[PDB]
């Protein structure tokens, strides 16, 4: 019974560092299309003040 | 149609129809099957027993109760308590009745679901509603306020309601009841060399609690009464003769009540809780809930409990309210009797569940607004 | 025909009719709702208690003011609060009634332009007429001339009036007033171990304040006086016990009036505007307008509020002059009385905004000449 | 000379010294009583545990709480807690230490006062003085000014400084935290039918909530989420085995802060109180106070706390706003980071409350200037 | 030796599931900011529009 519930936490192992591997790419992915929506925030607040300048 | 109004509880099965007085099919919630072998051929005898055939054959069966504490165990047991309780106590088709069944508050949500489900399923009923027990204590005491304090045989709870709206984060629950109370006397009859263990000599002890059994107004006074008299021992007579004498543990037995430390418990007395739950609901209906202090349930119907009560309850609130206990002398049936009046109320008759709201909802559909 | 006299105010709706020394209908100006559960069937409880009703069931309630300070901020609720008025406590019909309503200087003109619209509208009376709480003060006081410091439960103000001429620019309006003197008294409770926190225990809070508060002539001695002797100290009793002992926080609510840097505010106190509200006036009626300083409203009712404003006033103003603060005992209604004798008078018949004068101009008919 | 910086807490006492980056000694501030009766003769049982000790022997002990919602209660029970943290946990003798100590805003004026005497007489120590916790979470936040949210045991409150100047007007107290959490656990953990009832099984609720309870960033959908799928059920283990799993539970106790109905409280949640704070601050101060609000205390510790509460005053604030939370993830200690920090500073030396002082104005020395 | 290696990869299995699960709320926080990025976004290119027509 020690090496079935140990075959078991093995493979929870296994996908549990797949689970870890996915987290870390989709947070790479993810922190990546923030920074972007920031720098796209940012320059759209300045051409928001711009315009109601100009107005 | 008429429906029927099953109160379950836990340790007697009290069920009738809709609209009357009293319950007219009151027996225990046990089933017994036999522990020996059985010699005569022929005898073609039965493998279970429910009901109060079981207490006839006591000494050949082992008893088993169904409900432990409000909450249900063995669900073959009770499915067989109910077909027992449709068919052989009332004599009715099931498929034909709405019924109205009862639950102490903050059981398991699964104990509902699965009731429900049970109900619909196995005995076909066209509707059903689940009812809290507290609440239909109230509507047979006639008020509509009151912090209500039932003591039956598997859990005690207080409930307080005002005007109708119950205050659910005061309500509390307590699992000492009629139970503990049986096993603590079992225990410490000991003291003078009886000696009761089996599953049937247990309703040999309830019966010696209930018939001699009472609350002290003051515990220590009553211990040295005890200890120097003998004016306050009594007798009893067993199945088998023998006379037992019952000195100071008349009143030893339901003090547990009041100090649940005897059987090893942490919490506080019923004086206690149905205090703290005064002191939790708000500031401005608590001098209604003191002078609308409802009693139900078996474990209320001690000699001295009310008296007790009030005296506990009037040293622990301020001294400038009138603290009063209501203790009517059909306690035991109390939750039957509010029952009946709520299934029989016109307005009630569009808030059971339906078959076909279960069908299309699940058994999911008994947590709703019918809760 | 007979007018209505409806004297809104922010907390206590008084009411009756024109030509009569006093309101038949006073109560107080809230809107409660239930926020439990509800357990009985067939309570068949409503989902709104407005009024005098809703101060029974507080502990069932949430109660909320309609009128925040002298404003309006909820209009259904207001409409509930006047259908009251017209038909459960004044059982009239308000199709055959003009109606006179109040209201303080320096409001927004929204709030006046709906308030007329609502009354032809919704209640559809054949007139109304929108009338200043001081200049009714001022007519039921008996005088034409005087400066009237109208201290309600949202809003308190100053307006100074000279034979009859009301001054506009000299009217001064405070924010501070009997509701915050209740939040005050709230938040200094707490450094005895008294907490009251819900909107009903407000309402505890204001029965304290109105049978303890008093206003101390000298600030500084009474202070030293209640930190040196115990003579100060007076017991109030809870709806339940434990009563509370309230030492110099029984003078130290009311002086609030007076520093409204207590509770953070940044103006002066009511002396100083009263005072600054005369040195802004002419110069040829200031002696009248000393000698003429008008009390009312609900706030004006401490014990010893008459007594400090005089010494502060005549502290401030120039020594050859005479001060004098009429504050006659039914302050509480002077807004009442001056209203119902107003729209009693006959030159008055002429000053209603009739329907058809609303029917053909909109609702902006109401800061016209017909004001 | 160094400074004792004991922040005593309710529920966690974290004391250490002036000038250290942490506390040196953190445990909960429970003290326990045996309620057996005790066989062994020899071993010689001691009649109470005081700290974690207690929480070892915690399965034979009835754990007492001496500080219920940051008001002390038990003061025997208190001066126990301290002479454990001076003498067994910190090794130092309080004869030659000055010692800062905590307390909540809008506390009794007693508490003060009898700690200071204690502190004087009982312990002797040369100095003390008492400060607010929010007060010491801003300094060690690094900031001057802030709106700061301090969620402990007992007590949450608001407290907006701005540049060194504190509102007292707009400081708010709540009385919902992380016991009422703990309790709401409990009695939410009954319905799937598991039943912790003794103060010893309350510490395993209060682990399983630290270890297994978030916040939902919207609840609806939370709710829906945990009906349909079954990704969010994760099991405990208790400590005897029976491992235990919970689902919905997880986030509905901590919703408990930002719907305080759930445990039936009228107030409003955190987000609300924190809004309202800012609006009755000054006009001028409300962008600084929404970009610095500032996060402290064991509640506020919670998976997603910041981001909910970030949504929730977005969405009351005006939309040209930035709103702003500052969690750090030493949160816990902030309040002691902050009174080592302050003690420290040697502009403070001077405002110490002596020895002589003391014995010079009586205990009444601890509301004056030295505050 | 069995057991050590079983809890262990148990410990493990916590760890990766405490950092998936905070990536999986940093995810779902970060598209929220993004949906309104873009509500925001499209309230200022309309006001956008309507200033550059009115100048
Ligand atoms: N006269 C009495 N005195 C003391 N206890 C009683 C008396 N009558 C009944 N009981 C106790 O009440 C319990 C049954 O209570 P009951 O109201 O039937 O609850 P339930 O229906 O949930 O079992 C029994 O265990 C019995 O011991
Ligand atoms: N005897 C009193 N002493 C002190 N305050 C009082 C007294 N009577 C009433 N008040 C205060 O007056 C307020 C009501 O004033 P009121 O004349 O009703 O103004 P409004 O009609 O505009 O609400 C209440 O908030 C109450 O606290
Ligand atoms: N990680 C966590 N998540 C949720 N609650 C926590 C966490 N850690 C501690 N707590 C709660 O914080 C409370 C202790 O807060 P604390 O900062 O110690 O206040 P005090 O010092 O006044 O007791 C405990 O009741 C505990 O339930």
């Amino acid at each position: 019974r020690a090496q079935e519930r140990l075959a078991t936490a093995l493979q929870k192992l296994e996908e549990a560092e797949k689970a870890a591997d996915e987290s870390e790419r989709g947070m790479k992915v993810i922190e990546s299309r923030a920074q972007k929506d920031e720098e796209k925030m940012e320059i759209q607040e300045i051409q928001l003040k711009e315009a109601k300048h100009i107005a | 149609t008429t429906a029927l109004v099953c109160d379950n509880g836990s340790g007697l099965v009290k069920a009738g129809f809709a609209g009357d007085d009293a319950p007219r099919a009151v027996f225990p919630s046990i089933v017994g099957r036999p522990r020996h072998q059985g010699v005569m051929v022929g005898m073609g005898q039965k493998d279970s027993y429910v009901g109060d055939e079981a207490q006839s054959k006591r000494g050949i069966l082992t008893l088993k109760y169904p409900i432990e504490h409000g909450i249900i165990t063995n669900w073959d047991d009770m499915e067989k308590i109910w077909h027992h309780t449709f068919y052989n106590e009332l004599r009715v088709a099931p498929e034909e009745h709405p019924t109205l069944l009862t639950e102490a508050p903050l059981n398991p949500k699964a104990n509902r679901e699965k009731m429900t489900q049970i109900m619909f399923e196995t005995f076909n009923v066209p509707a059903m509603y689940v009812a809290i027990q507290a609440v239909l204590s109230l509507y047979a005491s006639g008020r509509t306020t009151g912090i209500v304090l039932d003591s039956g045989d598997g859990v005690t709870h207080n409930v307080p309601i005002y005007e109708g709206y119950a205050l659910p984060h005061a309500i509390m629950r307590l699992d000492l009841a009629g139970r503990d109370l049986t096993d603590y006397l079992m225990k410490i009859l000991t003291e003078r060399g009886y000696s009761f263990v089996t599953t049937a000599e247990r309703e040999i002890v309830r019966d010696i609690k209930e018939k001699l059994c009472y609350v002290a107004l003051d515990f220590e006074n009553e211990m040295a009464t005890a200890a120097s008299s003998s004016s306050l021992e009594k007798s009893y007579e067993l199945p088998d003769g023998q006379v037992i004498t019952i000195g100071n543990e008349r009143f030893r037995c339901p003090e547990t009540l009041f100090q649940p430390s005897f059987i090893g418990m942490e919490s506080a007395g019923i004086h206690e809780t149905t205090y703290n739950s005064i002191m939790k609901c708000d500031i401005d209906i608590r001098k209604d809930l003191y002078a609308n202090n409802v009693l139900s349930g078996g474990t209320t119907m001690y000699p001295g409990i009310a008296d007790r009560m009030q005296k506990e309850i009037t040293a622990l609130a301020p001294s400038t309210m009138k603290i009063k206990i209501i203790a009517p002398p059909e306690r035991k049936y109390s939750v039957w009797i509010g029952g009946s009046i709520l299934a029989s109320l016109s307005t009630f008759q569009q808030m059971w569940i339906s078959k076909q709201e279960y069908d299309e909802a699940g058994p999911s559909i008994v947590h709703r607004k019918c809760f």
